[PDB]
């Protein structure tokens, strides 16, 4: 429409909009900043790497005043979508990347109200680096954080607020491989820096065990059965270093597989 | 009258007659001295084969800038902004002995401006460098990897570089769980290059790593001493089990196939011989 | 006289005044109505172990610009105009369900523009996809791998999408040797 | 050269010259593209995939009649270097490729001839699917 | 310096500088280019694949008639820092390149000197194509 083109061109005329600059109102006031993660699917952990992929939606909400408008004269339009890349962004990013791909995937649409809201939900896939722990494999629990700040902003130019203390799984696709048990999200301080601020998402996922219990440890248990067989047979048969040489053979190989697909660290066996 | 507002004005007029490919000095007998220091993110990975370290850090630089100055009492007291660090001149440091990476910063972060004319950079990069594998001791080994930094076309007397501070910073390191940092140090050196008459300086840090050897003692050495074990029994099996050759074979092809393992992990290199392998070959020979 | 010369004034009236960021509707309540429809250029891989599917499809989309509209009589007959698809304002349609790959198109193609306000773009686009992989029956098993797309940023009654055919079209397809499609159909949700 | 520079400002006019208009006056007549694939060298057949890797020079002949110019007063100039991306374009690209990379690799400079003829050679590195006998 | 940006200025200046023409006086004169190349190390030689790597500095120098400047009217400077990528640059690739890399990696400042040289010694991570005799 002829209004909502009008309108477009008000609020992002460089003349009088610069996106360059924080909309800090008050004085030294900080802008505050509302996250949210919403996950998609879990697209993957590799533990070699030690490497999570994920699907998420990330809710970032603030207040530009610089980006109002009084509805009645401009048709009683109530909001607007802007092109993200054109107004002011915390560059909230994930500070723990695996990849070094630090922002958004799509930079979508930014939803705009008459009073200044704005409601941005970009997509992304995210390369988080996150420890694995090998001890209990195949029925082990990891724990994968997700550090999310701005890496422009401190914490006397930016505020980073929760929106919720967990993140959503409103619309979650179940993965067959993991199963997820807790997705907590927290707000970190430094009390000894002052200008550090994170939000940070703990993965509590579960390994589904069935897959490798069948494909390993069954294969395992089988071959050590076979370590015991030597005393029993005949000396005079003459296969008794076939016999144990061969467990020998299959338990080493089973034991480089086993190197082959756990992260090799040090930290624990 | 808000902070917004008059940071447009200081915006406008900073960069009214600013030309970020100039030196920024007042004097053309000045030095731009750049405070150069490292934060480690994370040691990405050591690949002995390839003989290269990856490295995720942040490149803490510093510097003044004589045109970027302004009195916060007539901005509503605006101390400081972030700009683009693309709108400003910025120091060319490269990694002299890059290997399958970037010589230079890509991501060009923001930089933080203040009003005396301080410019504090820290972007992030990831850095892939060359540096000699020992691997003598293997997996018992330490290895010393560096990383050489300079700028790449002004010399000592248009750019002199300053050691933030020697030690490497490793407040917000991911720790690995293969290696140990022993030790990360940054040494400035100067020297001429048969390229040009001036003297080039340089921040060379040297990261001293030892492995954690569980992992590969588990999966390498223990096996290798079991097979060991029987490299003697043939001599003590009786010749009517008809089972000498089985058991004497067996132990040859496993050794070998360790000794074929260990070399998929060491550098081809000819300078040094791991112990391991000498140990395996001898043991194979005999 | 000549067509390039006309053609020059055509495109000097209709980018006059146009805003490519405002959604084309003369009117606030209408719905901009977008015919979407694929067309699989070739099945590149589908991955078990990772259950990713990749796909070379083109993406084929239409709708009316009210703002993009002219008389030919005016222009030397001219009917329609090959332009850049950056200038014009484009639904914001990406793939929901992707992985390891691009969420948008991302080629750009030129968009072809009708007198009357249709604008047709046919971009390529590489997809990797997410699928549950079921190989129960493996190596006689037979698979389901979904793409689904959508716009964005706006809802229902601001960009509405109809199904241009209901099947996926093959006519340039380029046959694997592995796979076999026994049915590619969209369904609007 | 100075009459270089001068022509290219001629040529290279907005005032004159849109490089979204194909170079088809007089009705929407056809505008003749003459191709010519040089294979550089084939890099490799990987079988597996089934994709071959070359590289090419994907050479392209066209006439742009709005490029032209009188050499005697241009210093008897008979050929200027145009930069690709500030001409109108065929837009030809690899079809069957395998991977999406559908265009040119450089975008190289164009070679006008004073006549309108034009002269472009871009490198490509092409990946595209074919079927393995594996007979 | 308030000399040195008046200087870069003026020679940088979009107006009188055309960065995509050579910088040929005469329309039958031809620009020298001088090429020495510096081993910083023997990366990898890959013997499958058949491609060496290298990390070389590539000394490239010409003269650029345009880029001259008087030193007594610029406070007695003998030379500036201009950025590669806004100077008319000869494309000197790497034409034997085994992975598509053609260019230098890292396009570092050109150093030019009041009467036109033009010194650049841009770094650059080289993978060339290279017969591997195995016998
Ligand atoms: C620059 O510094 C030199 C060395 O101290 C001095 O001779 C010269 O006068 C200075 N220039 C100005 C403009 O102050
Ligand atoms: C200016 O702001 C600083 C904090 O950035 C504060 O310490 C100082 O008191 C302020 N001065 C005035 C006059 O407001
Ligand atoms: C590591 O190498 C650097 C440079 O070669 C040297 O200065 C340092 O002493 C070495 N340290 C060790 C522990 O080898
Ligand atoms: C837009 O459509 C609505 C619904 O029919 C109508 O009430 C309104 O008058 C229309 N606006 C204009 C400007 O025609
Ligand atoms: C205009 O062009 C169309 C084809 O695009 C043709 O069918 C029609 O007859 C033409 N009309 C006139 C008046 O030239
Ligand atoms: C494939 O999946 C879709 C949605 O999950 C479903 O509508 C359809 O019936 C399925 N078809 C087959 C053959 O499994
Ligand atoms: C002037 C110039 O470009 O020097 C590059 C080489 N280096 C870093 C050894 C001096
Ligand atoms: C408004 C907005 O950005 O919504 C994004 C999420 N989606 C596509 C599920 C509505």
């Amino acid at each position: 429409t002829d209004t909502e083109e009008r309108l477009v061109e008000h609020l992002l005329d460089p003349s009088r909009y610069n996106k360059l600059i924080r909309p800090a109102t008050n004085g030294s006031e900080l802008v505050t900043v509302q996250l949210m993660v919403s996950l998609a699917q879990l697209i993957s952990v590799h533990e070699r790497e030690q490497i999570m992929t994920t699907n998420v939606w990330l809710t970032q909400e603030w207040e530009d005043y610089r980006l109002t408008w009084k509805p009645e004269e401009f048709d009683n339009m109530k909001k607007v979508r802007l092109p993200s890349k054109h107004i002011w962004l915390p560059d909230v990013v994930l500070y723990n990347n695996a990849d070094g791909m630090y922002e958004v995937s799509f930079y979508s649409n930014a939803v705009v109200s008459y009073d200044g809201s704005i409601f941005w939900l970009p997509p992304a896939i995210y390369k988080s680096a996150c420890k694995i722990e090998v001890k209990h494999f195949p029925f082990d629990q990891q724990n994968c954080t997700m550090k999310f700040r701005s890496w422009t902003y401190d914490r006397t130019e930016i505020d980073l607020v929760l929106k919720s203390e967990v993140a959503s799984l409103d619309d979650f696709t179940p993965s067959g491989e993991w199963d997820i048990v807790a997705l907590p999200g927290r707000r970190n301080e430094n009390p000894d820096d002052s200008t550090y601020v994170d939000i940070t998402y703990d993965f509590i996922i579960r390994r589904k065990p069935l897959f490798y219990t069948i494909n390993l440890i069954i294969p395992c248990v089988l071959i050590t059965s076979l370590a015991i067989l030597v005393f029993y047979l005949p000396s005079d048969c003459g296969e008794k270093m076939t016999l144990c040489i061969s467990v020998l053979l299959a338990l080493t190989v089973f034991l480089l597989l086993i190197s082959k697909i756990v992260p090799p660290t040090s930290l624990d066996v | 009258e808000t902070r917004a507002h008059a940071e447009e004005r200081l915006l406008k007029k900073l960069f009214s007659g600013y030309n970020k490919w100039s030196r920024p000095v007042a004097n053309i007998s000045d030095v731009v001295l750049v405070r150069f220091g490292l934060s480690i993110a994370q040691l990405i990975d050591v690949d002995e084969k390839n003989q290269m370290m990856t490295t995720n850090v942040w490149v803490k630089q510093e510097w003044h800038d004589y045109k970027l100055r302004w009195d916060p009492a007539d901005y509503e007291n605006v101390t400081s902004i972030r700009i683009p660090s693309e709108l400003i001149w910025r120091p060319d440091i490269v990694l002299y002995n890059n290997a399958d990476g970037d010589f230079a910063v890509t991501h060009l972060t923001k930089a933080h401006l203040f009003h005396d004319g301080r410019v504090q950079w820290t972007p992030p990069a990831i850095y892939k460098s060359s540096c000699s594998i020992d691997v003598t001791f293997f997996p018992f080994d330490q290895q010393n990897c560096t990383m050489k930094f300079g700028s790449w076309t002004y010399d000592k007397a248009k750019i002199d570089l300053v050691n933030m501070h020697s030690r490497v910073d490793q407040l917000d390191f991911w720790e690995s769980g293969e290696w140990v940092i022993v030790d990360a140090v940054g040494t400035y050196n100067t020297r001429k290059y048969e390229c040009c008459a001036e003297i080039y300086p340089d921040i060379t840090y040297a990261f001293v790593i030892r492995r954690l050897p569980l992992f590969y003692t588990i999966n390498l050495i223990i096996p290798c001493l079991l097979i060991s074990c029987l490299t003697v029994l043939v001599f003590y099996l009786p010749s009517e089990c008809g089972e000498k050759i089985t058991l004497c074979i067996s132990v040859l092809l496993s050794l070998t196939v360790f000794l074929l393992l260990i070399t998929e992990i060491i550098p081809s290199t000819s300078l040094v011989i791991p112990l391991i392998g000498e140990y395996l070959l001898f043991t194979m020979i005999f």
